[PDB]
């Protein structure tokens, strides 16, 4: 987990001022929106990534270009690439990240009002979040369904198919006879409900606590140009601090920049590092690590 | 609501 800064430029001070908001309003509570960065140190392989062998194996197969291992269409035509990434990307194989495990912190310290994440690795739950807690915006291989249907099946007999060589007889449901796939969002799929439902409440939630406690929302790690899950930080109201922690200023933070809004160009592990340095946490995050 | 997954 051992983490360093991104550059000769301390964030040390940016990172106090977090701490400084949160010192101040005892009683507030956090919302983090989260993507694919702050699960890069557990080592997860990036499939648009020509570094990494699952790239390649999805060129091999002749997928396209990566995101059509996403794409219903192509799944249907082929499901091979998709089981491929499934089987190298299937949640229990890698391990969270501090970062990760500073959402459980916040949790313990009951300043955690919700996670947003569109990331698919399970990690934020892997790592302790309760499930109140947590919105998976592009699902999870908790569940399986089929794409035709809908009838929901375990997902075990989807993973067991995984470990065989080579993959092949794709699950099919037996019912309709469609593909049936673990229930994670591809592109030109709508989100589970509770996500527009859930981010209904929590923006009333954030508007009421505006007029008095003044809460603060930290998006990490996302290049928000997925949608709909980048509308979010647009939608945060003006009167809510908002703070980004990414290696480059993206979305409505490059767009529409805010007065209040707070930027920190840093790794996720070292903000988490950082911040929990500022917040004075370190005894029971130290805890919680080598727990 | 959103609408489907996508960029843009
Ligand atoms: N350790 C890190 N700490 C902070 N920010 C980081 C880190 N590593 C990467 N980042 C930043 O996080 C963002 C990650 O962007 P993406 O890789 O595009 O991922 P994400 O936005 O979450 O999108 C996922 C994408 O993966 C596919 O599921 C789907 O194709 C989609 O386009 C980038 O803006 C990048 O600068
Ligand atoms: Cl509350
Ligand atoms: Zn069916």
């Amino acid at each position: 987990m051992a983490s360093m800064s991104v550059s000769t430029a301390s964030t040390e001070m940016s990172v106090r001022k977090i701490a400084a908001h949160m010192k101040s309003n005892p009683n507030a509570k956090v919302i983090f929106m989260v993507g694919a960065g702050i699960s890069t140190s557990c080592g997860i392989p990036d499939f648009r990534s020509p570094g990494t062998g699952l790239y390649h194996n999805l060129a091999r197969l002749k997928l396209p270009y990566p995101e059509a291992v996403f794409d219903v269409d192509f799944f249907q035509s082929d499901p091979l690439p998709f089981y491929t990434l499934a089987k190298e990307l299937y949640p229990g194989n890698f391990r969270p990240s501090k970062f990760h495990y500073l959402l459980k912190l916040f949790q313990d310290k009951d300043v955690l009002k919700r996670v947003y994440t569109q990331n698919i690795d399970t990690l934020e739950r892997q790592a302790g979040v309760k499930d109140d807690l947590i919105i998976e915006a592009h699902g999870s291989f908790a569940h399986c369904h089929c794409i035709g249907c809908g009838k929901v099946y375990p997902p075990q007999v989807f993973k067991s198919k995984l470990a065989e060589h080579p993959i092949k007889d794709f699950v099919k449901c037996d019912v309709c006879g469609e593909l049936v796939k673990p229930a994670i969002v591809f592109f030109g799929e709508d989100l589970p409900d509770s996500f527009s439902e859930t981010w209904l409440n929590d923006s009333e939630w954030l508007r009421e606590k505006i007029t008095t406690q003044q809460p603060l929302v930290i998006v990490v790690g996302t290049s928000l140009a997925v949608y709909p899950f980048a509308s979010l930080p647009e939608e945060i109201p003006r009167k809510v601090k908002r703070v980004l922690c990414n290696l480059e200023t993206v979305g409505d933070f490059k767009a529409n920049k805010r007065p209040t809004d707070l930027i920190v160009h840093q790794y996720s592990d070292e903000f988490a590092e950082q911040l929990v340095e500022e917040l004075g946490w370190q005894e029971d995050f130290e805890k919680i690590l080598t727990a | 609501k959103g609408g489907a997954k996508r960029h843009r």
